[PDB]
């Protein structure tokens, strides 16, 4: 039994904040 | 403004480009005791007239090339001169510099990018990490 | 003794200049190439900027249109094909014309590189000005959708159209 | 030439040998040579 | 531009200069060699970074050496 | 069947374009080129 | 104009300072909401064929 | 049936949208993104 | 038996070599 729709769209959800702190730390380097 | 009739010349496409009137060009000026052919240096041959030839060219190294390896070679012609030209019609006569050819010693002419030793004695470049200055460019 | 025999000769310099990199050719110089060429949109005289792109983008959304219908993988059922060369052609036109707003983005800041420079003397490119090439791009936009549609609405009404021009709709 | 190589590589992988360019899909028939073959044929009676 | 750098096992014998396609070196006086001159590159600019001066150069190892460095329309040899 | 316009001749889809080409979709592109000959200033 | 229209306002959030400007503004308005409303349209409409075309049903026959 | 790409995993049309999405719908707008990036004067 | 596809494809080929020089005549006569 594979994970369900909920827990898709929570790991969707929840790797929005490593996103953010990429870009966070990709345009720090750029300085 | 240069003076100076063209040569004849029917045409071709390795002449002038966007650059011409872009950013630059070149002129080669010279006299010649007759009219003759010779080579233009990007393909084909012109007929150069019995009075003062004036050429429009894209790069210098063409009109250094014609100059030595044509004019004063073959058809020992001496007086020829390279102007670059600018858009705004800004003329500078840059070939040769002073009047006298470079490959002859002449009185006034400064040292230029002259280092005070042997090449083998150029310091190491970890020396000068992080100092901006290449070992060639070191006192 | 020597003859270049220039005043006989079919080929000429371009426009009198020989050292302009051009030649004067039936393509290039001849009267009737001429018209043609200066009389297209992009170059006719006095033409506003969204005419030009309006009449560009209607002929090249209209053909854009028919290889996908006619070899495409959808060309098994017609209702299908039509859908796939109208979106094939949307999709073509819609990536010139960003391909277009990225140019004039870049192009034009400051006095631009090349042949776009207020020095430059090239006449086959006479758009020298960023809202020009906007109001280019929208022309091209507006008109590649319209041919794109037009196109469609004439393959989707293929059946009514044939018996259009045959008389077939003179029966009732 | 090659990139319609390379097209019918790729649509024989797919399983879609209808789009492909062959005899049985979309078909490019050298007309003109297949015609000068018929010509020559003809051309002593056979 | 690209760095041309003469240095003082230069013999005068002129060759670089003569070879160079594009005018970018002279000869100068000096008092360091029996020629009584030395090549100079007052015109880098127009280095198109050819190395035919290096070539040309008789001494051992090289009086004249040419770095490549930041390219420009006229060192890369466009005529466009 | 005589309902439609048909063609036993050979390609019958040629009267299919060639008639509105020439009498109803080129004639006013025509007379359009001919109007800008015949108002061109000197 | 009145407000942050006027020729003496510094308002950078509304540079569209020319009645033409608002003029153009419009027509691309109604031409680009026309445009996108019925491409919307055009695949919802066709949102059969799109869905054999995203599943790859189209490369049956 | 295996006439059709389909998915018994959850949420099934995430690939259905996601795939165009990043192989031929963004990728020209990054593309552009990009080029106005590396091309802007200083 | 009429003519067939080939004939009149050929035909309409052959017709643009007098279209052509039909304009060339015209223009020059125009001059
Ligand atoms: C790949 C390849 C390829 C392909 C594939 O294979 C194709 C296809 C195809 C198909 C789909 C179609 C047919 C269908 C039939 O048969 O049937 C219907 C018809 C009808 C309906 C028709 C009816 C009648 C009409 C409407 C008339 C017309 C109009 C006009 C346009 C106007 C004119 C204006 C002025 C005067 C010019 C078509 C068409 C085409 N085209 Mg193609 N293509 C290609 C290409 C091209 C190129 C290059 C070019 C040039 C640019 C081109 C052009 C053109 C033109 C113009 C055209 C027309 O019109 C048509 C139409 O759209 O239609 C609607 N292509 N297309
Ligand atoms: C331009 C490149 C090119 C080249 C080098 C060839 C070369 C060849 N073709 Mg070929 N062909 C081409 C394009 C080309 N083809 C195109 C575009 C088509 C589609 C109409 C064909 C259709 C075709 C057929 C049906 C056959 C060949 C055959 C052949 C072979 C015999 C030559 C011959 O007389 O064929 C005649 C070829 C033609 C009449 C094609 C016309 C080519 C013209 C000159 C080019 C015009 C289109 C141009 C690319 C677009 C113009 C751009 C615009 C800016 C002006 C030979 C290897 C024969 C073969 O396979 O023999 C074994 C054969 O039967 N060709
Ligand atoms: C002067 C000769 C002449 C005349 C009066 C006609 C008359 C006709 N042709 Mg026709 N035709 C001709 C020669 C001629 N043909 C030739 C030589 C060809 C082979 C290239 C064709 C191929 C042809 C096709 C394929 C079709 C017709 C069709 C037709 C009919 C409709 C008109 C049309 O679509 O034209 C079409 C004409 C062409 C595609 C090419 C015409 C080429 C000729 C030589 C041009 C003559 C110009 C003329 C001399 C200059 C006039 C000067 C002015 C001061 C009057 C009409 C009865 C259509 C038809 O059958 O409808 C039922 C049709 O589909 N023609
Ligand atoms: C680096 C890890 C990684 C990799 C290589 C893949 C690879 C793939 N994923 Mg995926 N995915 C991941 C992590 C990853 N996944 C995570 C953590 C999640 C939960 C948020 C998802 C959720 C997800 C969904 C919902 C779907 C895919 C799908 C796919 C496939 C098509 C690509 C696509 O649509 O991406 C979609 C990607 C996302 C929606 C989010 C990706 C988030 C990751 C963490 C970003 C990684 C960035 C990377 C590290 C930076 C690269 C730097 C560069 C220098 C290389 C492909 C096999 C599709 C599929 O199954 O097709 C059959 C699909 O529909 N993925
Ligand atoms: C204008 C130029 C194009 C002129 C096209 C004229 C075609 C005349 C057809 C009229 C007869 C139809 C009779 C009914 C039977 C159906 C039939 O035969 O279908 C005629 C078929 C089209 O097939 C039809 O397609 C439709 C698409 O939605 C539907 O599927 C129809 O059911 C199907 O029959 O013709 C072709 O396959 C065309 C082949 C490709 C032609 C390329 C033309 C390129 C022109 C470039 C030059 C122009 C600029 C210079
Ligand atoms: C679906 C995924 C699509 C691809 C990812 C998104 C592409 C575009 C993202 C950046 C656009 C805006 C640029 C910064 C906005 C901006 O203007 O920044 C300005 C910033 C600093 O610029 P300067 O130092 O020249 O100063 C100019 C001043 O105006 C600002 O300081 O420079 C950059 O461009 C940043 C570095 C390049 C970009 C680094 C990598 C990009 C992010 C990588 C991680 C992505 C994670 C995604 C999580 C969802
Ligand atoms: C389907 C058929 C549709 C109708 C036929 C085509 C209509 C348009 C054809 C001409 C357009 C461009 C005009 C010339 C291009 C052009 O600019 O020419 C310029 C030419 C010379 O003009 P000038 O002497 O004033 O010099 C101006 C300079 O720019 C050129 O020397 O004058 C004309 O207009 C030519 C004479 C009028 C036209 C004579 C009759 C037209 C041809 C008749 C035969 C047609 C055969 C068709 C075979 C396929
Ligand atoms: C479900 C849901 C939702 C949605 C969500 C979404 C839409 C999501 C998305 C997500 C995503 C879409 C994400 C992404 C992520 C990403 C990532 C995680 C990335 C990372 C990267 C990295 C880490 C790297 C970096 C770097 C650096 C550092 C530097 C250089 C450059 C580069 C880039 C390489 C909502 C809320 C509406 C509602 C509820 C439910
Ligand atoms: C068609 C048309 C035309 C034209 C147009 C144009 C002119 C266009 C342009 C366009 C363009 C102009 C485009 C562009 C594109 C781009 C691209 C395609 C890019 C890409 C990129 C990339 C791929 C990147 C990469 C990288 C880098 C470099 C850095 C970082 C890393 C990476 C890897 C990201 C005209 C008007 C005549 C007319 C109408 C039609
Ligand atoms: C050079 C020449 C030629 C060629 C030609 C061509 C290439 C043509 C093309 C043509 C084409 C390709 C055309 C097209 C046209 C198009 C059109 C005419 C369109 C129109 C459109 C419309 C009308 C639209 C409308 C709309 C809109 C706008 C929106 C809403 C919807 C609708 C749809 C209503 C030939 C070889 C013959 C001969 C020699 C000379
Ligand atoms: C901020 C952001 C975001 C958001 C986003 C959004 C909100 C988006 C939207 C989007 C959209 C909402 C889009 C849309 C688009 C559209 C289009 C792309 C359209 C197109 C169109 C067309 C192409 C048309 C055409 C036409 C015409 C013109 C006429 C005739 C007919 C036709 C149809 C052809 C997110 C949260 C994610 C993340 C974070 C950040
Ligand atoms: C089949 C085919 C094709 C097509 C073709 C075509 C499209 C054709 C057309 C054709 C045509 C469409 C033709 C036309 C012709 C015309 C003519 C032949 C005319 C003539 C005229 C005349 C002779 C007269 C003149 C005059 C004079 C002299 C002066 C005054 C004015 C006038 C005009 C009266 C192609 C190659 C694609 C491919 C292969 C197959
Ligand atoms: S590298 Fe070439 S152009 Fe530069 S100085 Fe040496 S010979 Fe002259
Ligand atoms: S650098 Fe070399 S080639 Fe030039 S003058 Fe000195 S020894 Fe001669
Ligand atoms: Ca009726
Ligand atoms: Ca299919």
């Amino acid at each position: 039994m594979n994970i369900s729709d909920t827990q898709v769209f929570v790991a969707l959800v929840v790797a929005l904040l490593p996103g953010l702190l990429a870009f966070r730390l990709a345009t720090e380097l750029y300085k | 403004t240069l003076e100076g009739q063209t040569p004849i010349f029917g045409g071709g496409t390795g002449g002038l480009l966007t650059k011409a009137e872009r950013e630059e060009k070149y002129v080669i000026t010279w006299t010649s005791p007759k009219e003759q052919v010779f080579e233009m240096p990007t393909g084909g041959s012109a007929i150069m007239r019995q009075g003062k030839n004036k050429l429009e060219i894209a790069r210098k190294e063409y009109g250094i090339a014609l100059g030595g390896q044509q004019l004063r070679a073959k058809f020992k012609i001496n007086d020829y001169k390279i102007y670059r030209v600018y858009p705004n019609g800004e003329t500078q006569m840059i070939h040769p510099a002073d009047g006298v050819f470079p490959e002859k010693v002449n009185q006034g002419r400064p040292k230029v990018r002259y280092v005070d030793r042997n090449i083998g004695s150029n310091p190491s470049p970890a020396k000068l990490k992080f100092s901006g200055v290449q070992p060639y460019d070191a006192p | 003794k020597l003859n270049y025999r220039l005043d006989t000769d079919p080929v000429q310099p371009y426009k009198g200049d020989p050292f302009n990199s051009n030649f004067s050719t039936a393509i290039t110089d001849s009267p009737l190439a001429r018209a043609f060429i200066n009389n297209l949109p992009a170059y006719r005289k006095g033409l506003t900027p969204f005419m030009r792109g309006l009449e560009i983008g209607m002929a090249h959304g209209y053909f854009l249109v028919g290889p996908e219908v006619v070899v495409g993988p959808l060309r098994e059922t017609a209702h299908g094909a039509n859908l796939s060369g109208l979106i094939t052609a949307i999709y073509i036109a819609v990536s010139a014309c960003l391909g277009i707003s990225i140019f004039a983005i870049t192009t034009f800041q400051g006095d631009p590189r090349g042949a776009y420079g207020s020095t430059s003397k090239d006449s086959l490119r006479p758009l020298r000005n960023r809202d020009e090439w906007y109001q280019l791009n929208g022309g091209i936009f507006l008109g590649a959708m319209g041919g794109a549609v037009f196109a469609y609405l004439l393959l989707e009404n293929f059946d009514a159209l044939d018996s259009i021009l045959r008389g077939g709709v003179n029966v009732n | 030439s090659f990139a319609m190589y390379c097209h019918n590589d790729t649509m024989r992988a797919f399983g879609r040998p209808q789009d492909m360019f062959s005899d049985t899909g979309i078909q490019l028939q050298p007309i003109f040579a297949q015609w000068i073959q018929h010509i020559h044929t003809a051309a002593v009676g056979a | 531009s690209h760095t041309v750098k003469i240095y003082d096992t230069c013999i005068g014998c002129t060759q670089c200069v003569r070879a160079c396609p594009t005018d970018v070196l002279e000869m100068v006086p000096w008092d360091g060699c029996k020629a009584a001159q030395i090549a100079s590159s007052p015109r880098t600019e127009d280095c198109v970074g050819c190395k035919r001066c290096e070539t040309a150069c008789p001494t051992d190892f090289l009086s004249i050496r040419v770095y490549l460095g930041a390219e420009t329309t006229r060192s890369m040899g466009l005529a466009y | 069947d005589m309902t439609q316009l048909t063609g036993s001749y050979a390609a019958s889809w040629l009267p299919w374009i060639m008639i509105p080409l020439i009498f109803y979709i080129l004639p006013f592109p025509v007379f359009a080129l001919i109007f800008i000959w015949i108002e061109k200033e000197a």
